[PDB]
């Protein structure tokens, strides 16, 4: 939702997350994309636990 | 610089992983930090 509202398309591949869109990604959007990816893999960590 | 990045992002992830552990186990401050560097070195030099 925040990516579409920002004019960028989110191309998920499961755990892997990337953004395709015109121009540079905003710093907030890039940081939050990194946050979502690390949160997904940390959820996978606690899943292994 | 790329190797340094592969350590900066490693610490950025490890801080988030370690904050609950530091809150739960303050007496293990020395031990938990010891992992934090070591895992970082695993990200840095690829040392097993």
């Amino acid at each position: 939702r925040e990516a579409q509202e920002a004019g960028f398309a989110l191309s998920t591949n499961g755990e892997r997350l990337e953004l395709t869109g015109p121009g540079p990604v905003p710093a907030e959007l890039s940081a939050r994309l990194e946050e979502v990816t690390l949160g997904s893999l940390a959820a996978s960590a606690e899943l292994e636990v | 610089a790329l190797r340094r990045l592969r350590r900066d992002w490693a610490l950025h992830y490890l801080n988030n992983r370690f904050e609950p552990l530091f809150q739960r186990f303050p007496q293990a401050r020395a031990y938990l930090e010891a992992l934090r560097a070591r895992l970082a070195r695993y990200a840095e030099t690829g040392e097993p």
